[PDB]
């Protein structure tokens, strides 16, 4: 494991081939989870680009964040689909953490502290445990089949998962930046793989 | 293979309503989003209303709260209703599926034939 | 009866079914009132929903508070009603206090924090006991006979309702979110029932 | 039943002055609120003037402070002045009542018949 | 007397009956003066409305305060008047703040506690003492002569004045709510008439 | 009793230059605001200038910094200077005497009869 | 002498008669020099308005600084003339201090603070001794010779002029009202002759 | 006396270009201020470009970085280098100095007769 | 050397002759950079400027910035090229901090403490050590050459350059104006050369 | 020397596709920049679609988003790909190539002959 506090992944140019892989040690299937990460790109309003992809055997979309050309932000779990609407787009770093629950079938999305309206989604319905978490690149199946299209450039960093589902207090001690302890995903003791034009440099943001 | 059929088109005088049905085979409307859109010009489809997987549904600018569509899984088809339609809307509409609401089309995303509108007074 | 602190209403889709019913302890006609919640919804300038009902058994609209589509809050009393303008909408949480008195016959609609102009509205006038408190949908009848147009789909909560009518300054601790004792809808003693597809859930507003 | 009689309309030269009448039967102005639409393209009715039954009023945009509305409920009518009515007022109007001023109108909304009125010079 | 702090009148509905008449113990002619008040309306550019008037046994419009629409405040003086100029109307509570001198002719309008460009009018003229101030309503004669079109609908309250000229300080201090004694008009012992529908509630602005 | 007498005017061609005159009796500047009002479809007549009794002055919008309005009491006469006038601004002139400049004329304010201005080329 | 300390110059009315006169006991000619002062006027997108003259008696503008309309400030030294542009115009109180030097040939404008681009005027120049330092109306000539068109109608007031150049802490000093101690015109030490419809009054800024 | 000698004008086909003098006599550009005004319907010069006595120089909004215009003390004269004109630039020009940039011309300020010019293509 | 602490030159008018020539000790071929500075200038929207010039024996653009007309800002090291996009321009003085790295080949462009997004630029690539740093006037060449259409008209200093790469803590202590240690360029202990009219004057910016 | 080659224009139907090559000989684009510029009224060529020497593109206001501009340095050519073009795409096209963008072209710049396009229907 590594420690990769105040350290950011960096892509420098767009291609079909860099990315990383998260390795996680889950092994009971997920009926609930919660996701944070903050990101900066220049991308804005020339193209979609992939956020966050987490793929099974059987599934190419099993969790899906994606940012659909002057639609908004896109978030999918298990084929179903939702997208939250943005009216203007801005050029800074921006924290994301999203946060969906089985027998509720409810979903919450926080953009930069302030939540959005809960809306319902794939209701009573679990999530697989064998799973290949890319980072960079969307997938279309469980290894590669990138397209080189919705690829990412800028960075990104911090990624947390949390298996049930967090309180408001919770994400505003988050975003203020306190204390905490993951269970999936953990920024602090993270283990991955990566492969291509991809470097690890201090973060931007502070 | 995969087949799409469209119905309930044709040409109505000024004020008047129809319905549009974009029924599909082999295809699921669970797992996708469907849309309806206009024509313009060069090779320019036009965005009119999309209804994604989930339930969330994106309309045009201009039609900001004019018309509705709708989905139903059980017999897999969408049904736009058309209502108040200025004789300036007559053209040629197209309704498309794919795996994900996308804005301007894309390639891999199916067309299914058309239709023909006309707002004749 | 239950404490609803720091807990909200969901409703997570629209529909004509879901709706909660609030029971009150009163047994005397109302010659005055104040209301006071707070709320958050999406629709915005979409369609008009139904923020609060109060019907009886001759009259569906005793007390009603809605959103008039590119009009404005429209707040009625046994009939009459007036509409408040807002000449532009946002998006966020909003907390809202009404109060109205027979004797002088003014109503007083503050929003945010900030009032508005004062207004007359059916001078001389008394409210009947025997009231059906439906939150979720506007009713057209004592009982049910609710349309869908008409739905309500977002968050809503901390629902107060004195007899008497408030002072500013009491507006202002109730909006600083002080102490208090409320005499006829209490939030932290609440009484209610629910059907359909509704939630409880911690409040997204601090 | 419910009857709606318009009264108090017709053509005038550029420049002029008319007024409108409303009258209706059945159902009471006291616990409702009427107003006047105009015609356009389609099926289109367009707020001009707006009367709710505590008192508060609405005026169309480009009619911001031309025109004035009024109501009685004695005799239960709505009055209605026209004054400084350029050519491109002209057209078709109709009086409705509804328990509740809703904007784009409702189905449920009684019409009532309607009026012309011409600004030819 | 009466002390009116904390308190201040509202006029319901628009009509041409209603209004109020403040009595002073005036004795000798005026040779400078200087008014203050607070007052809040939605009427904003629908209509002008009289905000203050003064008339006398041979003269109507001795000292009056307007807003004539689209032009901006009016202030008018035996006959002679002048309009300062707002580019753009508000919807909030405002504060004003107008003084008048004799030999020096200047005119001074204070709003919401900035200062305006200093004006000359009715150089080297007396004001008369036996008058007549009414609230409410424009007066074209010493009596009553309404005119409704010229009503105003709204609250308005905190109205003293002096016979002498204020400084920039004593000024700033009036509008921080600072101790102050006046010898004309003071709103803490004020001795009022009162006819048609006005009310006393207390003050919404802070 | 009130009469108002209006003078110095007619037509010019395109790029000259006119003053106006509107003399009063009966009624004084000295206590009163006078303004000059254009002609405009139906019955609105539109702002130009008006001077009110005080000194203060209000131009037209569309006219900011072209003219100059002046008066003088010793003989209670209002003199308005125009020049560089496009042929748009050709059209039908009225001079008018109101208690308090009031934008929009209202009824009692006295009219004045009129005039007429050409910017023939 | 007298102090004019919170005191202020008002002119009422636009005239071609009115204006004040400052003597000075300059005996050498000048190499350099910096002026200071404080004005509010409304005139703005107007008219042309004259701010501050000095003349000689073999030229009308030796120092001269005008408000060219829809053009800026217009600052002249000995006939030669530049012009700082200004966007857009505002109404409130303005601090204006300009500084220029003989040997660097470089002049300095700092408005309400904030400095401006240094430029380059009459390199290699000095400026005369004998000056009759004329303020309210421009001048063509030693004497009188004004023009009603260029008047000015507001208020003015706190003037000072050094004969050497300040250093930018200097300056940020006498904006925030500090002590200092000039050698050619001192506010706090004038000498003055007025003619003319012009009048003493507390100033209106802070 | 003062005389004011304009040189350098003509036509030319669209997207060529041209260079105007203004040369001067009696006064000096040392300590006066120079610019080249346009025709415009009525009495309304429109200001084209202007350079003052100091250096700094103002060129007309429409004109934003198109042209260019240029002093020399030494033989007294003002040179302006038009390029890529287009054909709705043709018109009546003129050049005039004054003691200080005015924008808006002004009485006393000497115009100096006046130059046409054509972008006929 | 000298102390040009509060210290910065100033270009009077545009020319072709005028510029300053810093010297350094290097002696080593350079396989990482870091430059920062401050610079105000009026130009903006008007024509393009040069802003730093680095130039060899072999390469007249080694290293160069530039401000790009309705482009922004365009970074060019060893005749590659890449341009920041800027959407709008204001007039106030800017501070500035550019890095580039060999073996990594990213590049970061700080602007007035806010980082734009890091791109890649010439990678794995040695810059020369003989050099002649000129500033004022953009350099074809080793020697003079220059281009009177991109001089640049207004101030500048504060120029330290560093070998190695900083990092964000280090840039923002920078910008703060805290103490520092460069190796390369130090303005605190700088040598140079100036030709033609060029003046040294305090400081205006903070 | 250097010869500048352009190649891959023509007409064709609306809606359709085309692509344009920029062959060079003697430069290099590996230190340079090349770019596309239209036709104009005038002298006026307007900026299209342009990439610098480092890879950053900059593309015209009015197609943002409907072509794509690309290199290749071990050939040293330069494509342009339009798709979707409407009927006012028409005209005269250049390719041209400096040391570094500079927006609106300048005179050192070569240039490179030209080609016509048609959007002929």
């Amino acid at each position: 494991q590594t420690d990769m506090s105040r350290k950011a992944f960096v892509f420098p140019k767009e291609s079909d081939t860099s990315y990383v892989s998260l390795k996680a040690p889950l092994t009971k299937p997920l009926k609930a989870f919660t996701v944070c990460l903050h990101f900066y790109t220049e991308l804005s309003s020339t193209r979609g680009y992939s956020i966050f992809s987490y793929a099974t055997k059987r599934q190419d979309n099993e969790i899906l964040i994606f940012w659909s050309k002057d639609i908004g932000y896109s978030f999918t779990v298990g084929g179903s689909e939702i997208l939250f609407e943005v009216p203007e787009v801005t050029v800074a770093p921006v924290h994301i953490c999203t946060s969906w629950e089985s027998a509720s079938g409810i979903v919450e999305f926080w953009v930069d502290g302030k939540p959005r309206v809960r809306k319902s989604l794939k209701k009573g319905y679990t999530v697989g445990a064998e799973a290949s978490i890319i980072l960079g690149q969307e997938q279309d199946s469980f290894g590669g089949n990138f397209e080189g299209s919705q690829s990412l450039v800028g960075d990104i960093g911090n990624v947390n998962m949390w298996d049930f589902v967090l309180s408001p207090d919770e994400i505003n001690t988050i975003y203020l930046g306190g204390p905490f302890s993951p269970n999936v995903l953990n920024w602090r003791a993270l283990k991955y793989e990566v492969q291509g034009e991809v470097f690890t440099k201090p973060q931007l943001w502070p | 293979h995969v087949q799409l059929v469209e119905s309930g088109g044709g040409l109505v005088l000024p004020g008047g309503s129809l319905r549009l049905s974009c029924e599909a085979s082999g295809i699921s409307f669970s797992s996708n989003a469907v849309g309806w859109y206009r024509q313009a010009p060069g090779n320019q489809r036009t965005l009119v209303a999309v209804i994604s997987s989930g339930g969330s549904t994106v309309y045009g600018d201009s039609v900001r709260g004019r018309f509705t569509i709708s989905k139903d899984n059980p017999k897999n088809t969408a049904y736009l209703l058309m209502n108040n339609l200025k004789p300036e809307d007559t053209g040629v509409y197209y309704c498309n599926v794919d795996r994900r609401v996308h804005a301007l089309p894309r390639s891999q995303s199916y067309w299914g034939r058309g239709t023909q509108v006309t707002v004749s007074s």
